[PDB]
Order: structure tokens, then C-alpha cells, then sequence
């Protein structure tokens, strides 16, 4: 049992500094140091290729476990059902993982969330919904993790690849947008955020654009530099004029999903310019 | 349960010592704290709803 | 939710007493009591309240004292005189809030969950 | 005797026939406790059960105004009384029964009514059938 | 005979969810407060116990009573999931000192140390000198994993009481297979 990770002590880059300090910790019998840095050693970044080398002994830290955070737990088995790449019995491993952990633990509403993210990707629609609505009836009496508006935020982001959801994914994508706060992942994700919440609330029925997230610094700040015009065309709804220029350079740069309704485009700003000229 | 019983015939201090070791831990609260808050529940009721 | 409070006219009264009652050496400037009440429906009803033994420092600002002790017992008195009546919330006093009332109001949670505080202005009375 | 394999064997079966022995008092203790709360259940409802100061059952005679009825007692006088706040007073056809407070004497609820078999000459229904054979002949 | 008031003060952060002392560090630190407690009471039937907790929150979930077996059910659920915060744990431990109901008692504060500990060496000099203003006497216990005999504790104990003070003991643990007989060979009896 020693010896299983001595075997597969390789690959992890550092090996005899890091592999013989992980093979004193459980020695040692402890298991916070022991939990926070095999969460580290897979946050480390390679190929992660000995997930099979590791999930025997994670499922063998599992057996006899009885102290472990299922917080932490399920943080790190997501990382091995992201490496397992074989949707067939991944969907099953989770069920087995989540059925084992069948505390009070609140790790089990992102498992219906890990659940979710890979049954949004097969299967999208007949149970797809059913494991959303279930989430938020169980988010309920404790709405200080934010882990579990994140996940859930999360699975109603890619629910938005269906037909009926422009307005309540906008309205969400704020949800996400106010439940985690600081920067924490790179722009290089966050203006794609921005990039499609602004299409989705142009897109939206009942939205405008609903001014002062335009204030809100993760679109402004973010895209600045480049695509300045859909920060540009959002002042021009606000600013209330026709302006042909503009709200026509919107539509020489975005041509997908904007000519489609360039007509509705007319006909919000013809009803958007009434409201602020009688202001 | 083969190997239940025949890990502790062939391993002479892995299948007893820490047999020994968490009964004595068991014993030394399991008894003790256990059944003495159990003993400080009982008293306090008799002490009430009389 | 709850629609709004009605003050029965005995429980301001009897905090302008204990802040009275400590004011000889009154430099604390901030009685914490308890706030009996009678759920009626999503309007609230009060009808009685008590004190307890509260100190407070601004150095950490967050070494306070709500005896639990204290409140179990005499409370389980006033349940013993009148069973009609239980406990809806509490309160305090100058007139300034301060920083510290985020913690006794999510500690006594556990006693009603929708539990409410009421602010009194014993001297302010303009 | 170091470890020859008996000493080993005979402590794994008197260190588990002692666990076995002191989960068991636990688990017929912690019974006990679950017994005792049941007992004190009835306790705090009779606790709460000791303010039934009654009520007066009487009936309406008529309607004075809004909130002023005329009412009397099952074997006493009359009296003109009012409603609590919200009682939804058009319900208060003058022939029902309601209940009343023994000192503020207003109206607490309304009640429904059978009595006096007299009642049952007149009033009653009769949903039953025969199915046309158990007679003959006509 | 000696009239006190003991005021214990467990921790219940994540850290003592680890195997290195038997059981359960839990079941280590629970028998720890199972054996001062029946020597504050057998010593002497007068005094008074109560806890406070320190990791992630300050809880006075009994308050200073006589009797144990109010202390013995709440530690029963009492949920090792903290992170411990050190530096208002005396304060509120000392104002609960000032709350003594029989003000002819002593003042007397023990502590259990299974985190280690993240706070500045100036703040604790100056809670050091103000219990020493206060005359207070902390018998710190360290349990658990340890950054072993830190300068800031160790300086604490000699600034709680220096220039011939009481010698309140700090308590040293060996991480392995061991009861509370460190913890009653000296510092239970001569603190």
C-alpha cells in the first residue's frame, strides 16, 4: 500500500521531494495536510495521467475515511471524473460516490450539478430539467456556501444552449456574476462572460439592457481595448436615439445572431427612445 | 470474511495491538463519556417532571 | 415576512426603568433585553419583555456577552406565570446601532427563527 | 509469550466481547432517555392546558346594526354584544348558534347545530333506492 | 478548598479531524475536559465550569455553572469544522471572568491548543501585560499537530506572570499514544 504510490511516485514533476512527504503524512495518520495537498498535486499541472494510479488509493483514502471533509472529498473526485473521459460508467462512479457520502454534507447538491454537467452534455432534455429544479429546492437554510450557487449557476449557464432561455439565463448569469465577487480567474474568461451577457440581454424580451451593470466593472473595465462597440451600442440604448451609425456597426461587426433580429433591434429603440424622451 | 478472520490468524500485532489499542480508546470514552452524559440526563429529568 | 410590529405600551416603559436601572453607572449606553411577543399572524404582536446581563467593548468589537444561562431560566419563569406568552425577539437602546448586533441577532436565531429587533429612543423623544 | 498466535487470537475475542458488552447498555440507556421525552410531551401539554376558561354558548336572535346582535343564553337572558375583528359578520344569520366570552361576553365563533328529534320528522334526507322488483304486482 | 472559577476553552476547528493521537482527537480532547472537570469539582465543591470555544467563533454555550453535566452534552455535536481565531478568545474569555457571580472566586482560564496558532506576538504581549493588570492565571495546553513550543506562546507564559509569578504551566504534549497523564502529572495540582 506504501508501495502502490512508490510505483506510481513518477510523473509528478519533483518526485522524491513530494511522493516520500506524501508517504509521511498518512504515516503520520493525518488527514488535512495529507487532503490539502493531494488537492494541490492535482491541481498540479501535467496531464493529470495517473488519475487510475491515484483514484484506487483515493477510493482506498475513501474505505477508511471516517474524518475527511466530503466538502474536499468531492472536489477532488470531480477532478477524476473530468480525467476518466469515459461518460459510459463516469455517470455511475459519480452515482456510487455520491451514494456514499449520504450525510446532511451539502457536497451532494454539486454532485447533482456534476450529474447535470454531464447529462447537459447527452441526453439534454427530459431529465436535464428535473435536475436543475432539484438543486433549488434543496438550496435552501444555509445560503452562505456560494459553491452551491455556483455550481447550479453554472448548470443553468449551459442550459442556456436551448431554445426558451434568453432572459432567465441573463437574469442568472447576474446571479453568478453577484454570488462570486473578485477577479480570481483570468480575463481571458471574463470578457467572453461579458461578451455573451450582453448578447443575451440584447437578445432578451423583456430586458433592454437594464443599466448600471453597465456600470458594474466586469464589462467595462474588461473590454475596454477591444469590442468597444457593443459597450458602445449599450450607451446608445441608454442614450435613447436612433443613431443609424452605430446601431448599424453593431451589425457590420456581429453578424451572427444580430441580423436575425436587427428588425427587433428597430423596434426596441423605437419603443426605448419614447420612455427617456418623456424623462 | 475468510480473509476477515485468516488476516488475524497469519498477522500477529496489526490485527491485535491496534484490537488493543482502539478498545482501550473505545473503553476509556465510549464507556466513560458516553454513558456519564447519558447518567446526566436521566437525574435532571427525574428532578423535573415530578 | 413579516407585515409589522404593534407595541403594546408596557415593554418600551419597562426598558426606560432598566436603563434607569443601570444608569447610576450607565456609561455602557446600550441596554440589551429580551423581546416577548405573541405570534399572531404576518402582523407581529408584543406584550412583555425582560433584561439581561450585557457587557461590551469596542476594542475587537466583537467581545460581548449574552448570558444563555440567564435567559433559559427566567424565561422559563414567564412560561411558568403565562403560558400564552414566548419569546419573538429582542432589543436595545442608543438610538445608534453598532456593530456588534449582526452577532447576537444570528446567535438567537436558534430560539425563534424569525426573530426581529426593536430599537427604542429612550432619550430622543421628539 | 511474545506472539504465537494465541495471544494474539485470545485478545481480539476478549477485547471485542467487552466492546459488545458496553454498546449494548448504551443502546438500552439512550431507549430509555426516547421514553421519558414522550412522558414529558404530555407534561408541557398540560402545562399549555390550563387556560380554558370557557366560553358561553348562546344563539342570534336578530341583527342591531353591524356590530351590535342581540343573543341569549341556552337557559338565561338576553344581551346585545359584538364580534372579535374579523369574524366575517355576514355569516351571522339570525337562528345560528355562536359561542361567547364569559367576561367581555362578545362573539367568539359561530357553531353549527343538530338537535331535537323533531327535527327528525321534517328535515332529514332519505338518498335510498330499491331497484323496482323488490315490489310486485302493481 | 481554594475558590476559583475554571474556564475552559476547547477548540473545534478542522484540524483536529486527524489520527495521529488514537481515536479521534475529539475523544482526546473531550477525556481532557472530562478529567479537569471532576478535579475542579472533587478538589473543591464550590467552584464553577464553563466553556468557550475558539475556532471560527467565540461561544459561551455553557455558561459558568457548578454543575458538569451541562458541559458533558454539549460536547456532544460540537462539530470540528472551524478555523481557529485566537486573539478575541481571551477577551472573551476574560469578560466572562468579570461576569463572576461570587466575586470572592479567582480567576483561572485553561486552553487547548490543536491549530496552530496565526496571530502577531505584539497583540498577545499586549493581552499578556493586560492580564497581568487583570491577575489572571492561563494554563495554555497544547494538543494536537504543533508548530512545537512557538516563541509567542512561550513568551506568553513567561509575560503572563514574570518576575516571580505563579508558574502557570505550559503543557507540552508528545503527538502519540497517551492519555491525560502529562496533563495531570504536574500542572492539575501545581499550576
Amino acid at each position: 500500500v506504501p508501495g502502490f504510490l512508490q510505483q506510481s511516485q513518477n510523473s509528478g514533476p519533483g518526485q522524491p521531494a513530494v511522493w516520500h512527504r506524501l508517504e509521511e503524512l498518512y504515516t503520520k495518520k493525518l488527514w488535512h495536510q495529507l487532503t490539502l495537498q493531494v488537492l494541490d498535486f492535482v491541481q498540479d499541472p501535467c496531464f493529470a495521467q495517473g488519475d487510475g494510479l491515484i483514484k484506487l488509493y483515493e477510493n482506498f483514502i475513501s474505505e477508511f475515511e471516517h474524518r475527511v471533509n466530503p466538502l474536499s472529498l468531492v472536489e477532488i473526485i470531480l477532478h477524476v471524473v473530468r480525467q476518466m473521459t469515459d461518460p459510459n460508467v463516469a455517470l455511475t462512479f459519480l452515482e456510487k460516490t455520491r451514494e456514499k457520502v449520504k450525510s446532511s454534507d451539502e457536497a451532494v447538491i454539486l454532485c447533482k450539478t456534476a450529474i447535470g454537467a454531464l447529462k447537459l452534455n447527452i441526453g439534454d432534455l427530459q431529465v436535464t430539467k428535473e435536475t436543475i429544479e432539484d438543486v433549488e429546492e434543496m438550496l435552501n437554510n444555509l445560503p452562505g456556501v456560494t459553491s452551491v450557487h455556483s455550481r447550479f449557476y453554472d448548470l443553468s449557464s449551459k442550459y442556456y444552449q436551448t431554445i426558451g432561455n434568453h432572459a432567465s439565463y441573463y437574469k442568472d448569469a447576474l446571479r453568478f456574476l453577484g454570488c462570486v465577487d473578485i477577479k480570481d480567474l483570468p480575463v481571458s474568461e471574463q470578457q467572453e462572460r461579458a461578451f455573451t451577457l450582453g448578447l443575451a440581454g440584447l437578445l432578451g424580451e423583456g430586458v433592454f439592457n437594464f443599466g448600471e451593470l453597465l456600470m458594474h466593472p466586469v464589462l467595462e473595465s474588461l473590454r475596454n481595448t477591444d469590442r468597444q462597440w457593443l459597450i458602445d451600442t449599450l450607451y446608445a440604448f441608454n442614450s435613447g436615439n436612433v443613431e443609424r451609425f452605430q446601431t448599424l456597426k453593431t451589425a457590420w461587426g456581429q453578424q451572427p445572431d444580430l441580423a436575425a433580429n436587427e428588425a427587433q433591434l428597430l423596434r426596441k429603440i423605437q419603443l426605448l427612445c419614447l420612455m427617456e424622451m418623456t424623462f | 470474511e475468510q480473509d476477515g478472520i485468516g488476516e488475524e490468524v497469519l498477522k500477529m500485532s496489526t490485527e491485535e495491538i491496534i484490537q488493543r489499542t482502539r478498545l482501550l480508546d473505545s473503553e476509556i470514552k465510549i464507556m466513560k463519556s458516553e454513558v456519564l452524559r447519558v447518567t446526566h440526563e436521566l437525574q435532571a429529568m427525574k428532578d423535573k417532571i415530578k | 415576512a413579516v407585515q409589522k410590529v404593534v407595541v403594546h405600551p408596557l415593554v418600551l416603559l419597562s426598558v426606560v426603568d432598566h436603563f434607569n436601572r443601570i444608569g447610576k453607572v450607565g456609561n455602557q449606553k446600550r441596554v440589551v433585553g429580551v423581546l416577548l411577543g405573541s405570534w399572531q399572524k404576518k402582523v407581529l404582536d408584543v406584550s412583555n419583555s425582560f433584561a439581561v446581563p450585557f457587557d461590551e467593548d469596542d476594542k475587537d468589537d466583537s467581545v460581548w456577552f449574552l448570558d444563555h444561562d440567564y435567559l433559559e431560566n427566567m424565561y422559563g419563569m414567564f412560561k411558568k406565570v403565562n403560558a400564552r406568552e414566548r419569546i419573538v425577539g429582542w432589543y436595545h437602546t442608543g438610538p445608534k446601532l453598532h456593530k456588534n448586533d449582526i452577532a447576537i441577532n444570528e446567535l438567537m436565531k436558534r430560539y425563534c427563527p424569525n426573530s426581529v429587533l426593536v430599537i427604542i429612543d429612550v432619550k430622543p423623544k421628539d | 509469550m511474545a506472539d504465537p498466535r494465541d495471544k494474539a487470537l485470545q485478545d481480539y475475542r476478549k477485547k471485542l466481547l467487552e466492546h459488545k458488552e458496553i454498546d449494548g447498555r448504551l443502546k438500552e440507556l439512550r431507549e430509555q432517555l426516547k421514553e421519558l421525552t414522550k412522558q414529558y410531551e404530555k407534561s408541557e401539554n398540560d402545562l399549555k392546558a390550563l387556560q380554558s376558561v370557557g366560553q358561553i354558548v348562546g344563539e342570534v336572535l336578530k341583527q342591531l346594526t353591524e356590530e351590535k346582535f342581540i343573543v341569549k343564553a341556552t337557559n338565561g337572558p338576553r344581551y346585545v354584544v359584538g364580534c372579535r375583528r374579523q369574524l366575517d359578520k355576514s355569516k351571522l344569520k339570525p337562528g345560528t348558534r355562536v359561542a361567547l366570552d364569559m367576561t367581555t361576553l362578545t362573539i367568539m365563533r359561530y357553531l353549527p347545530r343538530e338537535v331535537d328529534p323533531l327535527v327528525y320528522n321534517m328535515s332529514h334526507e332519505d338518498p335510498g333506492n330499491v331497484s323496482y322488483s323488490e315490489i310486485g304486482g302493481l | 478548598m481554594v475558590l476559583e472559577s475554571t474556564m475552559v476553552c476547547v477548540d473545534n476547528s478542522e484540524y483536529m479531524r486527524n489520527g495521529d493521537f488514537l481515536p479521534t482527537r475529539l475523544q482526546a480532547q473531550q477525556d481532557a475536559v472530562n478529567i479537569v472537570c471532576h478535579s475542579k469539582t472533587r478538589s473543591n465543591p464550590e467552584n464553577n465550569v464553563g466553556l468557550i470555544t475558539l475556532a471560527n467563533d467565540c461561544e459561551v454555550l455553557t455558561t459558568l455553572t457548578p454543575d458538569t453535566g451541562r458541559i458533558l452534552s454539549k460536547l456532544h455535536t460540537v462539530q470540528p469544522k472551524g478555523k481557529i481565531t485566537f486573539c478575541t478568545g481571551i477577551r472573551v474569555a476574560h469578560l466572562a471572568l468579570k461576569h463572576r457571580q461570587g466575586k470572592n472566586h479567582k480567576m483561572r482560564i485553561i486552553a487547548f491548543v490543536g491549530s496552530p496558532v496565526e496571530d502577531n506576538e505584539k497583540d498577545l504581549v499586549k493581552l499578556a501585560k493586560r492580564l497581568k493588570k487583570e491577575k489572571v492565571n492561563v494554563d495554555i495546553i497544547n494538543f494536537g499537530e504543533e508548530e512545537v513550543n512557538t516563541e509567542k506562546l512561550t513568551a506568553f507564559v513567561n509575560t503572563l506572570n514574570g518576575k516571580d509569578g505563579t508558574g502557570s504551566h505550559l503543557v507540552t504534549v508528545p503527538p502519540g499514544p497517551s492519555l491525560a497523564d502529562a496533563l495531570i502529572s504536574s500542572p492539575i495540582l501545581a499550576g
